[PDB]
């Protein structure tokens, strides 16, 4: 069978068909390669056909921790009672720590360059090394996690490796809320959106359901439109990291070999902070870093990102456009001019109908991201929506969520309330100068930036048990 | 599910008592609307050659990314009030949040 | 494990155990057989069981034709061009056509009685012989069916079998709709709750989820609290027909010989008319007949209908009250006392109290059919919430719905708007008298009842091809 | 489903065109509310002895009907407004709207 070596269109596979004249995939009866998602009941004629989440849906850093048993204990040091997680026993960063490696079969990292022999890296999610900068985010919060570890025992001596583990990851999940909630999702809905959709938290209803929805896998997908097609790395200074601070991101796909030995994650996340994420416009949805070369390194050809998301909704039996607007309660457009009227763009709407006929048949990613971008937000309604609807049942029907009567003290949360992904990044890094609050705006050195001395450390004194 | 508990489980399990998985990992995703597909319950549309979608034709992934997504790198636009650190917390988010598990 | 004869629980017997001082099983090792509904994906461990609707949930009258095709094809009479359903070979009630009999392997309907030999009634569902009083619907339907499609042929002669099958089989099923909507369902909900949960019919909504929710195969259950502990028959001038004008309906479940041997459908049918319903009271709920003597002669043990309700919904993994009353944005009683505002009544609130310890766990038949009947309704605003939401889908999300544009034209809603039981029952039985409209109000003879040479019939003209 | 039909299907299939299986016969019951099973996703309430649900003893099914449901039938209330008529049209239209498999 294999999806990846083949177009024969048999279970599991679900290949994309390429159209004639295709401007890379001159033969038409080529393909891109394309496995349907685990169906949740194999092989019923009974049930209609659903998708599992692998994961656990709850804001809680499972990428950090896991969601499984076998694998949360694997990422633990089991070696003392520090409560740590395990860290690479091959490579540091400049002293600091590095994930532990994986053990895949065939690993896809050690293809990106073959000489380096550097596999792909264990975490909580198996996708951390999908791209190094993601790879770093995940490298820090490894960091926070055994450096608050470390800082609990000295607060806490009494405590064992099982209370300073579950400790110290019950503040890495509180830190991952407050900076989504507080910091991210405002600038993704717009203020509008977020009034709307994420009103003042009151406490955990456990009415409220917490799964994640099918359609949010797919809607989500949004930030692809705002990736840049390179991996940007800045030296101390903030300036371009020679001989090559600009990375084609083809080249940086599972590249785990890039933070081992080109330098560490601290001049990919100065690249982060330093540089604007690409916006979203009507002409301008996705680059072709992953338009015609997603995985170009370890595949047979180029994947299209844009055309997987929409592929994959298909896969998902997911209703069009249309009818997640009326989900919405947002007026439902049936014709060109209507489109037109509702994208503030006619000629996106014609090119819309040409290829899909009517307005219900627009798979939902490409509707979409073709909608206009809310006011200071980075989606238009239909994803607002979406977005906004999913990230509101993950805080109010979540049993731990921070804020929850009972899961912190007041002056817990009093003290989790000044965290900052900046200060973060001062804990865990050789960085001294990280952007000014808010981090996700923040874009241009020196303008945007502030020494780290002037951010105040996380104050621990209320997690002294007396 | 246990009388009192301190810290959250690794799978999620019980985070919710009176329904225990909701939330949890390896379970299936929650339904918002009820699922399309070419034949009722399973085939995805542009499994069948000839097989219309509520009377048109299903358009390719692959040609709808090339007639609507595809444009010059060029032209690219910065986002003045976003840095590319929006871009990838979303995606560390999108991790904490979701993985759709396919046959290896 | 054999749950008719075992009390054992394994898979898939759920046997309901005996409590101490049992006024009727004084034997504790003894218990009420239970079999598991059938799971949509059996043995999962992904996920959450559900259970099968093995027919359509439209209003239909599948119930006449069938749900499946194997069964609805055996149940026409394919022997001519007449497009009829098949009637019984063996036996007719006074010139008019019974049931075929079913060919049942270890039928139930023999047992009721060993000497007369009579099998259970084939239908287009599987409970037709359950009682001779739901027999006797089933049988004036099927005739109402054969009546339509002999005028129909008279009407258009160039109709072939299948034509005249779906077009009889379209007109029973909006009989079906609008006896439902029109005279039962107000009488049901009450005036409130039929406008807050049916209002005025619009059209088609393609978006309106028509499927039968888990919770109302339970809710709706509301019914048994309605059944008298009699089976009633009355003669011509309806009076008692003797010998046996009051069979306790211990003896009449399955008993088909009943139908076939003691007077066909027309006593039975006279008796549904011209004898009360029982009224559901706080402290009458359900009779003994079904709650100790429930399919007595049918098996080693009689059954508890109430008591197989409340395991049943738990068998299912239905929520219990408060979790329904939150879902029907209803007030959740947290303390017996609230239970009794709730209830209007303190002594039951007590008794569900010291049952299930919290208004929370109270099974949702119990709650249901234990808040206070709504003004001019036989529910409470619970099971109102439940069966009054249920019903609108079925209405609004069905493209077939007799009134929706196009199913049928302006002069034939004229026609079939006259319709009534009472009318279709003076078309297919040797009654001449019958209930003045409501049917399902009026219950005493002779001041509720008219002759059927009163009632003006159908108007097939707008149904000419010509 | 047919571009174009006349009649109902048998099956119900195709009554709703964008999600075929909807009405139709042998599907599983929609949940509206998240199911909620002893053990979080199959086994029922009552199944696992001194196993309690949401803090309380589940009570036997015949002991809620003993202790509620039973009353003495000559206390019977006969409905004034409604004829027996009433009992036996709801019996038929649930036949009409829903049947649960159980194994033979
Ligand atoms: C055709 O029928 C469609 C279905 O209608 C329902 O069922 C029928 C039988 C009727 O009883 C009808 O009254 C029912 O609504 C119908 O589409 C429906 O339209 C409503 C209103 O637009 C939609 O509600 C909106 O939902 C969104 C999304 O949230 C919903 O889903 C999540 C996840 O399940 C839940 O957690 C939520 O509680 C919602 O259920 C909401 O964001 C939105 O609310 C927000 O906006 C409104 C407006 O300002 C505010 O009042 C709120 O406070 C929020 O700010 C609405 O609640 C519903 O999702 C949608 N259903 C479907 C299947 O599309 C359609 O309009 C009908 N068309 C016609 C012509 O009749
Ligand atoms: C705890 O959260 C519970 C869930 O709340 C939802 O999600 C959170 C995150 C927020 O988005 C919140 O706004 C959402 O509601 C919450 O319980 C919910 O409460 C609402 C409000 O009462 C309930 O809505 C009512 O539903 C009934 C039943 O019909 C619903 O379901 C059917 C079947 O799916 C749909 O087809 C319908 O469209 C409905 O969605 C309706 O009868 C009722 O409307 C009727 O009454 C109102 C008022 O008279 C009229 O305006 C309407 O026209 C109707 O006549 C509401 O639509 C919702 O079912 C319920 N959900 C759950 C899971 O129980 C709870 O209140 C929260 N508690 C606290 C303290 O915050
Ligand atoms: C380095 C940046 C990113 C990628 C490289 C990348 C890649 C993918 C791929 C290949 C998939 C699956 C495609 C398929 O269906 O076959 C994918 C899925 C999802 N993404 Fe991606 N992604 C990158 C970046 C982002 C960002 C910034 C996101 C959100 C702001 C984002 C989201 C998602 C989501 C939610 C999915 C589905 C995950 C699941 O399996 O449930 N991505 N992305
Ligand atoms: C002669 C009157 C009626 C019965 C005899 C009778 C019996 C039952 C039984 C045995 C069940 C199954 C119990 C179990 O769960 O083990 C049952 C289920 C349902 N009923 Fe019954 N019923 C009689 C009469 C009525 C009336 C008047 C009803 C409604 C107004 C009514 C409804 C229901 C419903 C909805 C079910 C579930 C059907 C399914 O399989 O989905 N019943 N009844
Ligand atoms: C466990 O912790 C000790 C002390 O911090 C460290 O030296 C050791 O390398 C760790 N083991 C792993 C697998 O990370
Ligand atoms: C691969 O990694 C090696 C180190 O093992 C490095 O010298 C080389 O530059 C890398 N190759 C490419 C093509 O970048
Ligand atoms: C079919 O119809 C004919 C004429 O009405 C009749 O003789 C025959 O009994 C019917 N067959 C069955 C099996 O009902
Ligand atoms: C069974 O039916 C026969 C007629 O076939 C009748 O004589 C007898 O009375 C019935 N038996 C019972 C127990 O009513
Ligand atoms: C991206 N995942
Ligand atoms: C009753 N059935
Ligand atoms: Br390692
Ligand atoms: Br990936
Ligand atoms: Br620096
Ligand atoms: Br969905
Ligand atoms: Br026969
Ligand atoms: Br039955
Ligand atoms: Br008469
Ligand atoms: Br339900
Ligand atoms: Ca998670
Ligand atoms: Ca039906």
């Amino acid at each position: 069978v294999n999806c990846e070596t083949s177009c024969v269109q048999q279970p599991p596979c679900f290949p994309l068909k390429i159209p004639p004249n295709d401007p890379r995939i001159k033969n038409q009866a080529d393909c891109i390669p394309f496995f349907r998602s685990c169906p949740a009941c194999p092989g019923s004629n009974i049930t209609i056909r659903n998708q599992i989440n692998a994961l656990t849906s709850f804001v809680d850093a499972s990428m950090v921790y896991g969601s499984e048993e076998p694998l949360a204990r694997n990422l633990r040091n089991m070696s003392n009672q520090l409560g740590l997680l395990a860290v690479n026993q091959r490579f540091q960063d400049n002293g600091r720590a590095l994930l532990p490696f994986d053990n895949l079969h065939d690993d896809p990292c050690l293809l990106t360059n073959r000489s380096a022999r550097i596999p792909c890296f264990l975490a909580g999610d198996t996708r951390s090394s999908e791209m190094p900068e993601l790879t770093s985010m995940h490298t820090l919060l490894l960091r926070e996690h055994n450096r608050l570890a470390t800082e609990l025992k000295s607060l806490n001596p009494r405590w064992d490796g099982e209370r300073l583990y579950q400790e110290a990851r019950k503040i890495v999940g509180a830190m991952v809320q407050i900076i989504t909630y507080r910091d991210y999702l405002p600038l993704v809905l717009g203020p509008t959106a977020m009034r709307k959709y994420l009103p003042t938290y009151r406490s955990y209803n456990d009415s409220v359901d917490p799964r994640i929805a099918n359609v949010f896998t797919n809607a989500f997908r949004y930030g692809h439109t705002l990736i840049q097609p390179f991996m940007f790395r800045l030296d101390n200074r903030y300036q371009p990291m020679e001989p090559n601070p600009r990375v084609p991101l083809s080249r940086v796909f599972f590249a785990s070999w890039r933070v081992v030995l080109e330098g560490g994650i601290d001049p990919i996340l100065r690249g982060l902070m330093a540089t604007p994420a690409k916006l979203n416009r009507q002409n301008q949805i996705a680059v072709d870093e992953i338009r015609e070369r997603l995985f170009e390194q370890v595949m047979r050809i180029g994947l299209d990102l844009p055309a997987l998301n929409m592929q994959r909704s298909r896969d998902h039996g997911l209703p069009g456009y249309n009818a997640w607007r009326r989900f919405c309660g947002l007026p439902q457009p049936e014709t060109v001019g209507q489109l037109g009227t509702v994208l503030r763009n006619l000629k996106l709407a014609r090119k819309l109908m040409e290829q899909y006929g009517t307005p219900n048949n627009i798979d939902i990613w490409m509707g979409g991201v073709s909608e206009p971008l809310k006011r200071k937000g980075r989606v238009g309604p239909l994803l607002a929506c979406i977005i906004g609807t999913q990230f509101r049942k993950l805080r109010d029907g979540d049993r731990f969520w921070w804020e929850n009567e009972g899961v912190f003290s007041m002056q817990q949360r009093q003290a989790l309330a000044q965290i900052s992904l900046p200060r973060i990044i001062c804990d865990n890094t050789g960085i001294t100068t990280v952007s000014k609050n808010n981090i996700f705006m923040s874009n241009s050195y020196p303008r945007d930036f502030v020494n780290c001395s002037t951010l105040p450390a996380l104050n621990l004194a209320s997690w002294r048990e007396a | 599910c246990p009388e009192q508990d301190k810290y959250r489980t690794i799978t999620g399990m019980c985070n919710n008592r009176r329904s225990p998985t909701l939330g949890a990992s390896n379970r299936a995703f929650v339904r918002w609307l009820p699922a399309e597909y070419e034949d009722g319950f399973s085939l995805p549309y542009g499994w069948t050659p000839g097989v219309k979608r509520n009377g048109f034709p299903v358009a390719l992934a692959r040609a709808v990314s090339n007639e609507i997504v595809r444009f010059p790198t060029d032209q690219l636009t910065p986002d003045q009030e976003r840095s590319l650190m929006f871009m990838q917390w979303g995606q560390l988010l999108d991790h904490d949040l979701d993985f759709t598990p396919e046959p290896a």
